């Protein structure tokens, strides 16, 4: 097998050998030569995705590794991974490309920083005062919403054989 | 046998109508999921593990994995849209005054706390209390994009500025104004007039106020309330669970352990054997992709349906019976919770019904009269004229009424003087 | 990006069908993938097997197709009732819901036609340049109080007007536009003020 | 195979022999004499109803 052996503290019973997990697959061990316990654990992995703003505008890239702290594997450390190539910016803007966990990602080099929320503001409220408008703007905007997708028919001998 | 309800037959007759003399301001609760939890799933590792040449297998069948990764991201993508439709409404964050008067109304327990130290109402951290392992076989969650402290932040402007600003935020630029005059304009909106409002304006407040304290309590002490989410959260869990333990099975072959066969067996029965277990891996993955696609697109219906219920109940008012709580709506607050949206709907309803004698209209001199507005009523010696949901009796005079005809045609008129000023 | 949910539906047609169409070259474990090259290769008894495993991979593959264009359409249908509804609502008529027929106050909408979906344009009044003004409740007069009809009473600093809620246009205030209910002695934030009367 | 052949304006490399679709099926080929280039394009079919 492969994995990481680490010191356990689990103490099953002398009679007892192996140790299995709920998915039936062996985690803890004993070693034959001195009579210890060790715990099977699976080396770090994760899935890993490519932050590009668009070949069209440069090539520059930004990699993310997915649930990996960056010790084990320009370089920060999110709640999602370990962010390679884009470099923590103290200001916020809106979200460009989502990282996760309120991380996105844009392009000015590459950089990442908290999503700007949206515009402060804060409105006069009292128990008197009252506000009214004089004047109003005629506002025109679109809304596209599909309707019917591609009607398909197969033949099933033509496909299925030749 | 089950009882269908409580029998009530009503006294109908053909001149008699009941008019509300009293009123009660009614809170209630609506869950409702938005989001589920984003999973991806690593079939090179999870089909076969550590084996090599089990992968060199898989590689001759296609490209199911590629398919699979693909669906499980247009799901994961498909719920931070889901939450963007339903949170995202306002792109300016509103902050509530300083002060935290508002003629009576106590807000404090849907206003976010500064003690707490995540900046959650009160209503909110119970929900979130009330709302609660290691899978390295290659299914990994992914953190929602939105963060709690970020749907915390949106809740609290939608309220700070449906409390400042009425409905007025929701379509175009905030305009402040009082709550009371706020009030009776949402009173004056579902045919109750102002001065029923301003009259009794400690009244409501306390009313209002006990029902809120009456909602967090039976919140506290009910553990079914939030039955939807937690629903949601176990049947992401079990649809795992099964998926885990869908890995100890045979399918069939001699033995379901990959170094135990690749040791056992010379290559002739060998790749038989691994094919029927792959093959039955692959089938057991797909059936787990159909299952949170049709999930998923049951919990984004859910999610329209919330969203839909923001704009409308929140960011104003309602006149669909029934889509924003029992009784006439009045207005209503969101409240987040995990995987999903509370929301706490104040209406308006009638109490203390009393009998009246009515009639269609009023014949004078010759000349029908009829309400402009009201409703004619009486004691029994003397009529009056009164809004249809309350009782408020007036002289009939010829400013609240209008003459239409004769007295000739109505069924049902009745002799009666009217008062000219 | 204006027109991305329509691009989105040919694109998603589209790369489903090629993926259909690319997985028929699939060897699904075969010697080869082509049936005529198995037909000229081996006995009929061993043929029959591996056209059987190829055959039931090919049939997996066009039952999940089928499958994923079931769920697409159920989408699909759902958008469509919606937008039948926002024709129906919007087009034919004027929507008192709020944003469901665009941003603002709905006055008028008119649809456009687009390749599979439909185009909306919606019109909106949207109020704009604000002004602050001090409200009161009701106007104390003679022991009566008065309250607006359908207006808001405002003023700019001396006199006192009753105005609409949506646009600014201050009328004196008259008892043609109130209504008297009870004395002011009951109601808070009451103001003294006189009430012409025509 | 079955099919019509027609003439075809494909530029084979002079080593070429075969040509394929995107589905791994054979499109263009060459005859052994003659050394033509040809389409090969399956006979007309369709749905009845
Ligand atoms: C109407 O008047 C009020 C107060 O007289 C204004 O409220 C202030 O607006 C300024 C504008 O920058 C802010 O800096 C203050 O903080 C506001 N006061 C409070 C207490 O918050 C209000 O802005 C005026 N209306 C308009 C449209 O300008
Ligand atoms: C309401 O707004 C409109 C424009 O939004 C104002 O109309 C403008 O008036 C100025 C001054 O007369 C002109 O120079 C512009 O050309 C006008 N705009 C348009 C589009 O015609 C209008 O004046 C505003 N209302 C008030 C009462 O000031
Ligand atoms: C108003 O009067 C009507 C009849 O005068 C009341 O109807 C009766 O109510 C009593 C109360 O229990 C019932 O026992 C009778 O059966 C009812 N009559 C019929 C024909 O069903 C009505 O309840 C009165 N309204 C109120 C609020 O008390
Ligand atoms: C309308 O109903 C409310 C309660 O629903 C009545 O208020 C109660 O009045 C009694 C006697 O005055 C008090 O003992 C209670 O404490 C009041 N309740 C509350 C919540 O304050 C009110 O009197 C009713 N109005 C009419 C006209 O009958
Ligand atoms: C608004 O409601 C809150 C919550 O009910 C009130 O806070 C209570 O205040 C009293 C005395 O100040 C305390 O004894 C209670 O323990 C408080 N409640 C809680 C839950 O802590 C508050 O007084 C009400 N009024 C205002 C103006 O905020
Ligand atoms: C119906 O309402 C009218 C109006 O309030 C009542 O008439 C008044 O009744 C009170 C109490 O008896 C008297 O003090 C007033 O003088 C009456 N006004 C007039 C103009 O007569 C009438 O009594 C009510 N009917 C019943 C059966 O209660
Ligand atoms: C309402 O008033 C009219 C007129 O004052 C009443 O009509 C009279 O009814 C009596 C009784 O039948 C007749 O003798 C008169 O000739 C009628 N006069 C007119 C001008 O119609 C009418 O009856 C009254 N309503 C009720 C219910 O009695
Ligand atoms: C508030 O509005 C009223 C009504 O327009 C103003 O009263 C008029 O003001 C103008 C210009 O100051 C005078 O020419 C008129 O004679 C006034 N009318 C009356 C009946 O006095 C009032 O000045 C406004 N207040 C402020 C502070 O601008
Ligand atoms: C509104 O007007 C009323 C009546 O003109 C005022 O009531 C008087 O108030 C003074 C001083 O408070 C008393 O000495 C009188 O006895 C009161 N008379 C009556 C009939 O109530 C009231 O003070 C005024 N309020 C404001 C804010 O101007
Ligand atoms: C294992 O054998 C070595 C000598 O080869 C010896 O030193 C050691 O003590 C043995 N271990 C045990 C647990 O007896
Ligand atoms: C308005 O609020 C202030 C404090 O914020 C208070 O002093 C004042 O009395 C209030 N006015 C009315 C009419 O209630
Ligand atoms: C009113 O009702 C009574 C009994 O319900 C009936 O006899 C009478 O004909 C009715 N009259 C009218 C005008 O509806
Ligand atoms: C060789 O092929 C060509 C093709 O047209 C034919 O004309 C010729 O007769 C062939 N030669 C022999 C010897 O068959």
């Amino acid at each position: 097998g492969t994995g990481v052996l680490t010191e356990s503290n689990k103490k099953f019973l002398p009679f007892q050998q192996f140790g299995r997990d709920i998915a039936d697959t062996t985690d803890a061990v004993r070693d034959p030569q001195t009579l210890e316990i060790l715990d099977i654990t699976p080396c770090s992995f994760g899935g890993v995705s490519v932050i590009t703003p668009g070949t069209n505008t440069s090539n520059q890239v930004a990699v993310l590794y997915q649930g990996v702290n960056c010790t084990e594997v320009n370089v920060f450390q999110t709640r999602a991974g370990c962010l390679i190539g884009a470099e923590y910016v103290n200001n916020s803007y809106e979200c460009d490309i989502p990282i996760g966990a309120g991380i996105c990602a844009s392009y000015q080099s590459i950089i990442a920083y908290t999503m700007s929320l949206g515009a402060e503001n804060s409105v006069a409220y009292s128990n008197n005062s009252i506000a009214i408008p004089t004047n109003f703007t005629i506002s025109v905007t679109t809304e596209i919403l599909p309707v019917s997708m591609t009607k398909t028919s197969v033949d099933c001998t033509m496909y299925i054989c030749g | 046998t089950m009882s269908l309800g409580a029998e009530n037959s009503v006294a109908y007759s053909n001149n008699s109508i009941a008019i509300p003399t009293n009123f009660t301001i009614s809170v209630t609760t609506e869950i409702l999921p938005v989001s589920m939890t984003k999973t991806s799933v690593d079939c090179t590792m999870y089909i076969c593990g550590d084996s090599t040449e089990c992968s060199n297998l898989l590689l001759q069948y296609g490209s199911f994995c590629t398919q699979l990764k693909r669906a499980l991201t247009g799901i994961a993508v498909e719920q931070d849209k889901n939450t963007q439709e339903v949170f995202a409404q306002v792109k300016q964050i509103y902050k509530t005054p300083p002060i935290k008067y508002f003629g009576g109304f106590n807000f404090s327990q849907i206003l976010p706390d500064p003690s707490k130290p995540s900046k959650r109402s009160p209503i909110e951290d119970l929900l979130f209390n009330k709302v609660t392992a290691q899978k390295f076989k290659g299914l990994t969650v992914l953190p929602p994009l939105l963060t709690d402290e970020m749907i915390a932040q949106y809740t609290s402007a939608l309220l700070a500025g449906t409390i400042t600003s009425g409905w007025t935020f929701g379509a175009g630029p905030a305009l402040q104004i009082p709550f009371p005059m706020q009030m009776a304009y949402r009173f004056n909106g579902i045919g109750v007039t102002q001065n029923v409002l301003y009259e009794n304006q400690k009244l409501i407040a306390n009313q209002f106020n006990s029902a809120i304290g009456k909602i967090q309590d039976s919140l506290s002490s009910t553990p079914s309330a939030l039955g939807k989410l937690q629903d949601v959260v176990n049947h992401n869990a079990q649809a795992l669970n099964t998926l885990v333990k869908q890995l100890s099975s045979k399918f069939g072959a001699i033995s379901s352990v990959l170094n135990d066969i690749f040791s056992r067996l010379d290559p002739p029965e060998a790749e038989v054997q691994i094919d029927r277990l792959i093959t039955g891996r692959l089938q057991s993955l797909q059936t787990y992709v159909t299952q949170q696609l049709i999930r998923a697109a049951e919990i984004r219906a859910s999610a329209n349906l919330a969203a839909t219920k923001m704009s409308e109940c929140v960011l104003g008012q309602s006149k669909r019976v029934d889509f924003c709580g029992k009784g006439y709506h009045l207005m209503s607050f969101p409240q987040s919770a995990p995987h999903g949206v509370v929301f706490l709907h104040v209406t308006y309803v009638p109490a203390q019904e009393k009998n009246f004698t009515t009639a269609p209209a009023i014949c004078h001199d010759g000349k029908a009269h009829f309400p402009r507005e009201g409703v004619f009523v009486s004691n029994g010696t003397h009529w009056f004229v009164t809004q249809r949901n309350f009782y408020e009796p007036q002289i009939i005079t010829t400013d609240n009424t209008f003459v239409s005809g004769n007295c000739d045609v109505v069924i049902g008129i009745v002799n009666n003087t009217v008062y000219d000023p």
